[PDB]
């Protein structure tokens, strides 16, 4: 059995789905590991440690793929029309686990539906507790959360800790993150770290308790209807306008003494709600930052345009465009290991083969076709 | 010519105290004893005890010293004070509580023209009822100079290390 | 009695030298605080709050210093020489007050003599506890050595601290600090505190403590030579090609595991010493960086290039110049709180003029020349 990994040929995508601890274990459950050529560069993986982890290696992505009984991608792969064909370039039948944003990217399932490919998008990896180790919107949320901070930091004219000194006092930068999820949550250890007053808001209660024991100081708005807003997987619901009032007003109090504004809030098949309007981006100082991470899903900020930093009003509007990748050589370690996750439960005992355990919920959720039959209920 | 003392002595002290003003300095840095430190300042604040911080311009060896291992520590900010602000506090404070702090307390500033130190505004340690003194010796600060706080009546000399010593003392209190 | 502060023209410069709260303590001391427009908008001091303060908003640099008695910017003024006579716009036998870089440079000192000024080079402030308050270097190399780490963290593609997740573990960054003053030890502290594990070195003995003393660990090359590195005000000296060979040694086992190094080192009046050199950029891991503060003069690593973000042998050499106005709102407050400071005592209560003090130590060593007439020793 055989499988494959290319490098990533999306503009700016420098992860892999690869590390040399992954592939060792891969050739334990009885796989011959090929890599494309570079593939790894950008996350400082290089050619040499995955052949000492045991993997060949291809000159090219076609080379890679050829005879590849099941291949690992980060993003999605590009259709003909996009630039290149690379679901050409996957072998007939072959199973496919990856990001693959089929919710709103139907042009590349149906490509893959053509040539009997089983393909697994990964992003609609279910909410159960037992997949968290298989999820790659938790894991690189996380170095997303992370990451903001430091851009933060990056763009502001100021410094983050409180430093008394002969000159006199600097104060300590005033961070407040909107949306408390997980990468809600780095943001916050990560800006604590370095010394700043961490203020946050959302709309789930048990959000709270988490907050102030990383260190900050919770908002709140409406303690009544904040119990009606958590789903059953977690996530958050529509607040509407009366909440998002209520809430704009509550923030303001803050918002003003706010230099570094990370926005990180998301709901499941809608847009991202507006937590920061133009009408509220003038009442903050100028120096100020806002970090806007679901820019990608029209934005907590409609000011923010993807892969801009946008000043308006004397406030730098930072819209980076997947930002996990500016951690590249975290998140693929991290990216790899989850589809092993994914895969390892349904790898045979001694048989050499990968019998994907349609009952298990884990692969319900996630295949999107196999054999050229769309699965899905979309 | 120097009281000397032991960690039991200066826990009978602070306890019957009714405010402290810690006075860290580069030895409380040198032992890393931020941790133990804040330890002794949440004994004293859970049997009611006032305690704040002072932070001179120049403690430690570096601009903000001292904040970055207090907040390391997770002293809260609203307990932390800078010179100009605190002052004026050490008249209505018992106890100040100098670990590894020389220089930043020396009244020299203001008492030797010919000395170097002269000039820099000090921490008013002397305007306490009594002071606690953490250092391993007699040795002067940075700026090699006596300081004429470390012999008279209201002060007292803890040698050893600021961490050892500052968990001898949170060891003696409850 | 009128000071006025322009807006800085050198290129890549955010910052000024005034905020608002040095507004309102100089207008209290009888001054009338001219200010150039536009001169804190880099620095987020903008001409409303200055005016708030009790300043006057003058149109142009020319307006704002020709009848002023004394001047306050942050870098030298340009000279005719360099295509923009800003030395002509002040007022004769009136006092700037400014990092100079004096010893460097020679020919903005003739030219603030030709025009009888009294110029006060801020950086030659004496190193002494009384004028810590008073002395630019530190204020300004201590946000650096902030921003080092910063910008190492921003270029690097892991995250500083360890993270222990359901999708496994990432380890911490490994960070190596050459040089262990204002700006390297606040540079141990800001990777300390993301997480990372942080190594340092140097060559003055008093050093190994300080890095300890935040949390680091110290490589050490000759404890029988760093004895004697120190000088007058804590410098450090030159230390031959002898130390240059036996330094290198060591620091290559860590060198090899280090992600991102920051060089601070720098020699007084001398260029850099080259601490990395190209052959063990080469044995240093691809994805890592080097952020060199030193590299307006000389650079701690030869490959490093003013202004650039050079990348060879796998390595994200950083080289950015002025990384304190990379700070500016912060930095501003604080080079205005030292010109403060120093400009203070000076002040002749009962009557608003100010006399400068022979004897004052702090004078003294800051004087460049006076009344039309070199006076700096050394010059
Ligand atoms: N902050 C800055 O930017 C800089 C400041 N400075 C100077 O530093 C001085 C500041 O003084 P300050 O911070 O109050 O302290 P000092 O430097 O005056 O000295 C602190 C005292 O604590 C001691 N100590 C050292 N190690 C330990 C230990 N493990 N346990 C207990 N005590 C220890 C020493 O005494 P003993 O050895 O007897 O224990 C020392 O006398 C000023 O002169 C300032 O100008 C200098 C350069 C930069
Ligand atoms: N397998 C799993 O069990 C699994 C995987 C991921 C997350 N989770 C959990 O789900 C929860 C949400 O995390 P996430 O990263 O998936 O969230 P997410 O990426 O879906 O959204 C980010 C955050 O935005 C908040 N938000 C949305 N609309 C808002 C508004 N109007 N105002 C304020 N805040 C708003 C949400 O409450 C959420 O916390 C967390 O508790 C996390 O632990 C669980
Ligand atoms: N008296 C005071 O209150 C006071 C306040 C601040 C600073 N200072 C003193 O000023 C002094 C200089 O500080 P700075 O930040 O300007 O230093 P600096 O800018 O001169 O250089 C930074 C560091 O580079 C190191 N270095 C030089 N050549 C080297 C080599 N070949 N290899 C390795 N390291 C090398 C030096 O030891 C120095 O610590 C310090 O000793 C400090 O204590 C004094």
């Amino acid at each position: 059995m055989k499988i494959a990994i290319p490098k990533e040929r999306r503009p700016g995508e420098d992860r892999v789905a690869i590390s040399p601890e992954v592939v060792k274990k891969l050739v334990g459950l009885g796989f011959e590991v090929i890599v494309e050529q570079g593939a790894g560069v950008g996350a400082s993986i290089t050619d040499d440690a995955l052949t000492a982890a045991g993997a060949t290696i291809a000159s090219t992505a076609a080379q890679a793929l050829s005879q590849a009984d099941v291949v690992w991608k980060v993003q999605r792969p590009m259709t003909a029309e996009e630039g290149t064909d690379e679901v050409a370039l996957i072998k007939e039948g072959a199973v496919l686990m990856c990001h693959l944003g089929a919710l709103t990217n139907r042009p590349v399932v149906e490509a893959l539906t053509k040539r009997k490919i089983t393909a697994y998008a990964m992003e609609l990896m279910p909410r159960i507790s037992r997949a968290q180790s298989m999820d790659i919107l938790s894991s690189q949320s996380n170095l997303a959360g992370y990451r903001a901070v430091i851009d933060g930091a990056y763009e502001f004219a100021r410094a983050f800790p409180m430093m008394m000194t002969a000159a006199g006092t600097v104060p300590p930068a005033r961070v407040l993150v909107f949306g408390v999820g997980v990468a809600g949550l780095q943001a916050i250890a990560t800006a604590k770290r370095l010394g700043a007053v961490v203020m946050a808001t959302d709309v789930r209660a048990a959000t709270k308790e988490q907050v102030e024991s990383l260190g900050g100081k919770f908002i709140t708005v409406d303690d009544e209807a904040m119990k009606t807003a958590e789903t059953a997987g977690g996530y958050a619901k529509e607040m509407g306008e009366e909440f998002r009032k209520k809430q704009a007003e509550a923030v303001l109090k803050e918002l003003v003494k706010t230099d570094i504004a990370i926005t990180t809030a998301l709901i499941p098949g809608k847009p991202a709600p507006v937590l920061i309007t133009e009408e509220m981006v003038t009442k903050m100082k100028p120096g100020s930052v806002i970090i806007d991470l679901a820019v990608e899903a029209g934005g907590n900020c409609p000011l923010s345009e993807p892969g801009k930093i946008v000043v308006k009003h004397g406030v730098k509007i930072v819209g980076h465009t997947n930002v996990p990748s500016r951690v590249a050589a975290d998140a693929s370690p991290l990216f790899a290991k989850n589809l092993l996750n994914f895969l390892t439960p349904h790898v045979d005992k001694d048989t050499k083969t990968l019998v994907m355990k349609l009952e298990d919920e884990t692969v319900s959720g996630t295949c999107v076709t196999r054999d050229g039959a769309i699965v899905h209920p979309a | 010519s120097v009281k000397a003392g032991s960690a039991e002595d200066a826990a009978f002290i602070m306890k019957n105290a009714s405010k402290v003003i810690i006075v860290p300095g580069y030895g409380m840095a040198v032992a890393q004893a931020q941790h133990a430190l804040r330890e002794m300042a949440d004994v004293l604040k859970k049997e009611g005890v006032e305690v704040s911080y002072a932070i001179h311009p120049v403690a430690g060896r570096m601009p903000g010293h001292m904040n970055v291992l207090l907040a390391e520590a997770n002293v809260p900010y609203d307990e932390v004070f800078e010179l100009e602000e605190i002052n004026s506090s050490f008249q209505t404070a018992d106890v100040a509580f100098v670990i590894g702090a020389n220089d930043v307390t020396n009244p020299a500033a203001k008492t030797d023209p010919s000395s170097p130190i002269y000039g820099m505004p000090i921490l008013d340690v002397e305007k306490a009822g009594t002071v606690l003194f953490i250092k391993r010796s007699m040795a002067s600060g940075y700026a090699g100079v006596e300081n004429e706080l470390f012999f008279r009546n209201n002060t007292m000399m803890l040698f050893g290390d600021a961490k050892k010593m500052t968990e001898q003392i949170v060891q003696a209190m409850n």
